RNA sequence: GAAAUUGUUGAAAGGGAAGGGCAUUUGAUCAGACA
RNA sequence: GGAAUACUGCCAGCUGGGACUGAGGACUGCGACGUAAGUCAAGGAUGCUGGCAUAAUGGUUAUAUGCCGCCCGUCUUGAAACACGGACCAAGGAGUCUAACGUCUAUGCGAGUGUUUGGGUGUAAAACCCAUACGCGUAAUGAAAGUGAACGUAGGUUGGGGCCUCGCAAGAGGUGCACAAUCGACCGAUCCUGAUGUCUUCGGAUGGAUUUGAGUAAGAGCAUAGCUGUUGGGACCCGAAAG
RNA sequence: AAAUAUGUAAGAAGUCCUUGUUACUUAAUUGAACGUGGACAUUUGAAUGAAGAGCUUUUAGUGGGCCAUUUUUGGUAAGC
């Protein structure tokens, strides 16, 4: 609100505290994005390295959905299994009964491996598996089953 | 006159209160300046202080961190205490018992913490329980964890990370990335 | 509230230093010194009024 | 609940105590400083005697006071007059003398004028304009147990006991005299004795080692 | 200096202490009596201008 | 309301004062006042008046009289600074002067009691007086710093 | 029914500007506290 | 020969004159004097007396007198300037709002978070309620195809508040979050190594390397709001010659 | 070959002893680096000072300068 604002405060100073000697005056630098290789380079080198010129292959109409496919690390996992479902599953772990996980239902493409998983089996549906995460998982007498 | 050796009229540069405006706070504060002009005990005095702390430097502290700590030698008795709200880690499967006392508590956390048949206590209550904080563990959160510490000190050779909005390929990768495009950082 | 200088007020003079009363009371700040004649060295002399 | 008279009983015996030390303490060091002085004095006349001269031994310790104000001061100096606590005109502060000091003393002269202080004028300057540092604050001192609440730990429990620490430049003179805020004296009463003061006293002006005549001037000074 | 400080640490210590091993500045001189006997003083004045050359 | 109330007000008690240290001692008077003396009165109704001494009264104040009867002076207090003490001195000691205190000057035309002890002090005082020759005269006449005169310098 | 600016009346000052600062005389004017 | 004196210095020796000041508001301290009771100049003025009780002291104002005092605003090394604007007075008269942002802070909730496109509802542009999505966050790296975060108590060392144990205490040991320093391990890229096998060219285990990433290593974010700062906009207000 | 200026050092992150680790290195369990175990506390290692020390973020104005002593270049010189 106006009220706060340092300007009614510079009210009655002759310059609004922008300086006797230089100005405030249209737009000194040039505008925008002006001399960004010239009077402006210092500061983009350092701040923005990498802004001019290319690099990789130009894509003429990606389609973002193409390579949708969300990650989930073993680290969570039993989250996707209801909090009262859930401990009925960690003790009596077993073959015969596992639980069943389908990770594309939850929304996820990928499982990763991130860490620790108890040893109770589980039954996990996805899409792909970062090699540990199959591993991981096996480790616990459990397996991945790919789906689609 | 007098040549002066420091600057005058300086302001000591640490909080006094906090910059908050709650009364439930305002009083906590109140509870605690009393214990530490008045027991000496180190421990009401360090509280005192991270009362005032402002939200950056009260990093969330989280249950699984809390476990780990107990998880020390010699402490698996002590109360944990968090200036600072306390938070849900549901990649731990298995939490102890104790006794956390903190500012706030989510609704996970705390669910966790007593699922287990722990407590979670309020500062003050804790006070009562403990006026020269004895037995207590004292834990603060990862301070330089924040998004925005990525960017301080940002230059050449330092590997920093750019203020940047849209990110991918394209977006400063480039002259001044890679020895084949002028140079390298 | 009110620093007073005990070099000119008794009462404080004998506040801090007990010593003052009685090295006043033995007058001490006149004391007589031992009265010896050594005399000088005609080679002390000789030199002292030498050119 | 007894401490009615109780415990001021307790504690006003145990003061009177102290003047007790103090008493035979102050009796002790007038001992001391008159013998050390004939002492001297029958040196010279012995040595008269046998053909012989006596030099003393150089002075251990020097009184300085800052004469120049606070402008157009070069920076190595500049330094020396804030270590040696003058960073305003005319304030004073003793200073324990060696190679190490002496040094500094160079340094300054044309900003201080020093000299060897007599008993006399560290026992005024004491009595006098004598504060203490304690949390900062400067206190004046007034009763004895200001100090041996921060010197006593020293030994050194009286305002005599500070002034013998000084001008005996004692094993402890270093707290014992930091402890002494800077003297602020007033600008000299009879005046300063000359036209211009920054001149070297030895020609005419009122800056460097004065020697023995430092005590006519912060006499008029205190 | 440190070898040497621990070796008078033990000479001293293993005695009965009166350690005393720092570095003190060069002190004042102490008093003294110079004698005369073959050693009167020589007067000495100033001396006239001249021009050697 | 026209104003908001204050949070918070004085207290309407008043304190004591500090038990404060000052002992009234007595007033020792400089040496040139001893009771006998002639006095010259500086300022005031008998301003310029000169006027012997009689007692030292518990006020401070001198007790001078004229005698009335030699210059119009009555039995009188005048304070001492207000007074030039010169050297010449008359004997009181036929003077009983006993009687005369503060509370005999109490305001409380007049009382014969002043008329009548007047009389009786100026008659020792006259019978004095009359040993040295001009006294009388001296007594009666104004003083006054004739051209030239430096008080600075003058002997009294 | 402001101000610039104007008329009259009253008061005051004025030897090549006026106005201002500290201080007090003088004139005019007025608050308060006392009981 | 034996004194005096000057000169310099000392005295917690005595004593006169004069000026300014009187903060504080029970008591509490350190002392001093006395055989003692008491007393005191000892952690800041009291006693005694007078005058007026009102324009008398005091405020304000005008004038006079002593000393002092150039015209402001601006740009400038430097202005009272023989630099510029301003004869006077009123009224108007210049850092804003918006999009998207950095840092900081307050508040809600927290591995999440964001009701307000929309629906429901209403005392109707409000307040109240809500399904599905979506956005940012919870994963990185690579030009890309692609691959994708525990040797270990999520490691060792060193400092480290706090807390724990002993001790009367001083201290000694135990544990040590944040944070800092350092050496390592893990994920991707680069390079090398190339097992068990194979639709004989596929597959790429495993162990490495002065390489390299805006990474992992018991999450900190999402949202609203504020001051300051950033970009675009008439962009603090007034101004070209021109097109 | 000065004077003035100028680098480093004046300890617990120190000194000493016993003897582990390795793919480096040695003729060599030789060395080198990093260690485990043990011995010596504040006269623990000069002075003076220290209204404490360290650290992080973000942002203004500024980017015409002029003068004096001393050193000093160009110029006969300069309020250059
Ligand atoms: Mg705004
Ligand atoms: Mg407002
Ligand atoms: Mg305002
Ligand atoms: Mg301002
Ligand atoms: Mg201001
Ligand atoms: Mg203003
Ligand atoms: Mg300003
Ligand atoms: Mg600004
Ligand atoms: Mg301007
Ligand atoms: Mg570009
Ligand atoms: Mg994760
Ligand atoms: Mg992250
Ligand atoms: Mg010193
Ligand atoms: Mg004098
Ligand atoms: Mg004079
Ligand atoms: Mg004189
Ligand atoms: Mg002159
Ligand atoms: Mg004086
Ligand atoms: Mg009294
Ligand atoms: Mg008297
Ligand atoms: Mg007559
Ligand atoms: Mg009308
Ligand atoms: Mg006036
Ligand atoms: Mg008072
Ligand atoms: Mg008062
Ligand atoms: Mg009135
Ligand atoms: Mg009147
Ligand atoms: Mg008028
Ligand atoms: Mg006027
Ligand atoms: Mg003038
Ligand atoms: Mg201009
Ligand atoms: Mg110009
Ligand atoms: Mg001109
Ligand atoms: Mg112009
Ligand atoms: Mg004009
Ligand atoms: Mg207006
Ligand atoms: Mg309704
Ligand atoms: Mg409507
Ligand atoms: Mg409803
Ligand atoms: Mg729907
Ligand atoms: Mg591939
Ligand atoms: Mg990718
Ligand atoms: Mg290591
Ligand atoms: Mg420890
Ligand atoms: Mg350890
Ligand atoms: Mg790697
Ligand atoms: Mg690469
Ligand atoms: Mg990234
Ligand atoms: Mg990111
Ligand atoms: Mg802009
Ligand atoms: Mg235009
Ligand atoms: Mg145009
Ligand atoms: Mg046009
Ligand atoms: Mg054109
Ligand atoms: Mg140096
Ligand atoms: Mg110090
Ligand atoms: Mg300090
Ligand atoms: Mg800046
Ligand atoms: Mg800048
Ligand atoms: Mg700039
Ligand atoms: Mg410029
Ligand atoms: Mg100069």
């Amino acid at each position: 609100p106006s009220r706060f604002t340092k300007t009614r405060k510079h009210r009655g100073h002759v310059s609004a505290g922008k300086g006797r000697i230089g100005k405030h005056r249209k737009h000194p630098g040039g505008r925008g994005m002006a001399g960004g290789q010239h009077h402006h380079r210092i500061n983009m080198d350092k701040y923005h390295p990498g802004y001019f010129g290319k690099v990789g292959m130009r894509y003429f109409h990606k389609q973002q959905a193409h390579f949708w496919k969300p990650v989930l690390n073993l680290d969570k996992l039993w989250t996707l299994i209801p909090e009262d479902k859930r401990d009925q599953y960690l003790k009596s772990a077993s073959k015969e009964t596992a639980p069943v996980i389908d990770t594309l239902a939850a929304g996820y493409g990928k499982i990763l491996g991130k860490g620790r998983i108890p040893n109770v089996p589980v039954i996990v549906k996805a899409r792909f598996v970062s090699k540990l995460a199959e591993e991981k998982i096996r480790a616990a007498g459990g397996v991945v089953e790919l789906i689609a | 006159g007098i040549d002066h050796t420091s600057k005058q009229h300086k302001r000591s540069g640490h909080r006094t209160a906090p910059k908050s405006d709650n009364v439930y706070l305002k009083l906590l504060v109140k509870l605690y300046t009393f214990l530490a002009r008045r027991t000496d005990a180190p421990f009401n005095k360090v509280v005192l202080k991270a009362l005032f702390l402002s939200k950056i430097n009260r990093p969330p502290v989280s249950v699984s961190r809390i476990a780990r700590a107990l998880k020390q030698e010699g402490a698996a008795n002590k109360t944990v205490v968090v200036v600072g709200t306390v938070t849900d880690d549901a990649r731990i499967f298995e939490f102890p018992k104790t006794t956390v006392a903190a500012l706030r508590f989510t609704a996970g956390a705390r669910a966790k913490i007593v699922k287990a048949g722990g407590e979670c206590i309020t500062l003050d209550q804790l006070a009562v329980r403990a006026p020269k904080g004895q037995n207590t563990l004292i834990l603060r959160g990862p301070r330089n964890s924040r998004e925005a510490v990525r960017h301080f000190g940002m230059g050449p050779h330092k590997g920093k990370a750019p203020r940047i909005l849209s990110t991918g390929r394209k977006f400063e990768r480039a002259r001044g990335r890679r020895r084949s495009k002028g140079f390298k950082v | 509230v009110l620093k007073k200088n005990p070099l000119k007020n008794k009462q404080v003079l004998l506040r801090l230093n007990p010593y003052a009363k009685v090295f006043a009371a033995e007058k001490l700040g006149s004391k007589k010194a031992e009265k010896t004649g050594t005399k000088p060295a005609a080679v002390f002399t000789e030199t002292l009024k030498h050119d | 609940a007894e401490q009615v008279a109780a415990e001021r009983a307790a504690r006003k015996a145990a003061n009177k105590e102290k003047r007790a030390i103090i008493l035979e303490r102050n009796a002790a060091y007038q001992k001391e400083y008159e013998t050390a002085e004939r002492n001297i004095i029958q040196a010279k006349r012995d040595a008269k005697a046998a053909g012989s001269y006596y030099v003393e031994a150089q002075h251990k310790l020097v009184f300085v006071v800052r004469i120049k104000g606070i402008n157009k001061i070069p920076p190595k100096p500049r330094k020396v007059l804030q270590l040696l606590r003058l960073t305003r005109i005319n304030s004073g502060t003793f200073v324990k003398v060696t190679k190490a000091t002496l040094e500094l003393l160079k340094l300054i002269e044309p900003y201080v004028a020093y000299g060897y202080p007599s008993y006399s004028t560290i026992r005024q300057l004491v009595y006098k304009r004598g504060f203490g540092k304690i949390n900062k604050q400067r206190v004046p001192l007034s009763d004895n147990a200001i100090i041996e609440a921060n010197l006593g730990k020293y030994g050194i429990l009286s305002i005599d006991d500070l002034i013998h620490e000084i001008i005996t430049v004692g094993p402890h003179f270093k707290q014992a005299n930091n402890f002494l805020w800077p003297f602020k004296l007033s600008n000299p009463s009879g005046g300063w004795g000359v036209p211009r003061k920054f001149k070297h006293f030895i020609q005419g002006g009122s800056f460097g080692n004065r020697e023995e005549f430092i005590n006519k001037l912060v006499k008029s000074m205190n | 200096r440190v070898k040497a400080n621990a070796a008078k640490r033990a000479e001293a210590k293993a005695q009965g202490v009166a350690v005393q091993l720092k570095r003190q500045p060069a002190q004042p001189r102490e008093s003294r009596i110079v004698s005369t006997e073959g050693n009167v003083p020589q007067t000495l004045a100033p001396v006239p201008y001249e021009t050697f050359i | 309301s026209a104003q908001k109330a204050p949070k918070w007000y004085p207290s309407e008690d008043v304190a004591a004062l500090k038990k404060t240290r000052k002992a009234a001692r007595p007033q020792k008077l400089r040496a040139s006042l001893v009771p006998g003396t002639v006095l010259i009165l500086l300022a005031g109704r008998f301003r310029g008046k000169r006027v012997v001494y009689l007692k030292h009264l518990e006020d401070n104040t001198l007790l001078i009289s004229g005698p009335f009867k030699v210059n119009g002076v009555p039995l009188r207090r005048v304070n001492a600074r207000y007074v030039i003490a010169t050297s010449t001195k008359v004997s009181v000691e036929g003077v009983n002067v006993e009687k005369f205190n503060v509370e005999y000057f109490a305001k409380e035309e007049i009382k014969a009691e002043r008329v009548e002890d007047q009389k009786v002090v100026d008659k020792a005082l006259i019978a004095e007086i009359k040993k040295t020759p001009l006294l009388k005269q001296y007594l009666s006449a104004s003083f006054s710093l004739k051209n030239g005169d430096k008080p600075h310098m003058l002997k009294f």
